[PDB]
């Protein structure tokens, strides 16, 4: 089956589906096509866990049971450049106001 | 004459 | 695979398939003759939308098991004004 | 009326599964084409049920009467079962649409009465207080089948 996720970076989350045969590389290879980086540029996480290249998606922990197109998985993004390190940095979105009164 | 649907005394069963 | 960019209020970015943001009528419409600004849109509201988006795709027209599509009770009522304002 | 059961006399055993995760309220149409209730059925759950050839059932959630499905569509209607072999019903969730589903969790957390106290646009007042309604549903999948 399929898993589905949020591929997140800075300000950016990308929405995207795939097998959970399919590789982490190809993975990568959506992104590309999307951001414009190519894979030995791209680190994906799960959690704090750098991906391997070679896992499945399912190898990595992303299985269709628990990555639902109504709750998707995060990935997490960074890219690398040529002299320094980017730390893993996803924004938290915006928090919700208070719920009203007659909601409680 | 006119026949209803009815529900036999039996348990029901988990799903999944 | 075309990709559409959907901005929220905050300055998030959503990417998502273009057949999926189609679930929306107002993006339908709007891109029936990319990227499309909802700055009245909060981010933990557009992302709920995004979800939406995959699971109708997924789900209409399919056999199985449908999964309830979860809202917060904190995230209901701007929720539900998104979803009027996108028609979806 | 167009849609009612038929008293057909000839039975026909059912499995209602509850592939939902609502409480479901069996609704069958009778020989006069008016809403009975049958016992609900909580989710996850499959119950056999003595029905008969040409009977119709719809399925709604028992509290709030949101519509489901049966079989992927609005009717079920029992058949000769072959081979002793039951007919099944599988109940699940439509694919309600975004707006239906908020209108459902505001409608679960709020009072009637305190609908319009919401901090929202006025034309979706009226869309709360527009709750599904089982008659509702029958005029329009009778006017439906007509076309």
């Amino acid at each position: 089956m399929d898993v589905f996720l949020m591929i997140r970076r800075h300000k950016t989350t990308i929405f995207t589906d795939a097998k959970e045969s399919s590789t982490v590389f190809e993975l990568k290879r959506i992104v590309e096509g999307i951001l414009k980086r190519p894979p030995d540029e791209q680190r994906l996480y799960k959690d704090d866990q750098l991906l391997d290249d070679g896992k499945t998606l399912g190898e990595c922990g992303f299985t269709s049971q628990t990555a639902r197109p109504q709750a998707p998985a995060t990935v997490g993004l960074a890219f690398r450049a040529d002299d320094t390190f980017e730390a893993l940095c996803i924004e938290p979105f915006s928090s919700p106001p208070e719920l009203p009164d007659v909601m409680k | 004459e006119a026949l209803a649907x009815y529900i036999p005394m039996d348990d029901d069963f988990q799903l999944r | 695979m075309m990709y559409v960019k959907l901005i929220s209020s905050d300055g998030h970015e959503f990417i998502v398939k273009r057949e999926h943001a189609l679930t929306s009528g107002t993006i339908k419409a709007m891109l029936s003759g990319n990227e499309v600004n909802f700055r009245e849109i909060p981010s933990h509201v557009l992302s709920k939308v995004c979800m939406y988006f995959t699971y109708k795709v997924r789900y209409t027209n399919s056999s199985t098991e449908i999964p309830e599509f979860p809202i917060a009770p904190e995230i209901a009522l701007e929720l539900l004004m998104a979803a009027n304002f996108l028609d979806c | 009326p167009v849609l009612r059961s038929v008293n057909s006399r000839e039975p026909s055993q059912v499995i209602f599964c509850n592939r939902s995760p609502r409480v479901v309220l069996p609704v069958w149409l009778n020989f006069d084409g008016e809403p009975q209730p049958y016992p609900t059925l909580p989710p996850g759950t499959g119950r056999r049920i003595h029905s008969y050839r040409g009977h119709l059932w719809l399925f709604r959630d028992a509290g709030t009467h949101d519509g489901l499905l049966v079989n992927q569509t609005e009717l079920f209607v029992p058949s000769l079962n072959v081979d002793g072999q039951p007919i099944f019903a599988n109940i699940t969730l439509p694919v309600y649409t975004l707006k239906e589903r908020c209108l459902q969790v505001v409608r679960s957390l709020v009072k009637p009465e305190n609908y319009r106290r919401l901090d929202i646009v006025r034309s979706l007042y009226e869309d709360l207080e527009d709750h599904p309604n089982v008659q509702k549903d029958l005029e329009r999948l009778t006017q439906e089948r007509i076309a």
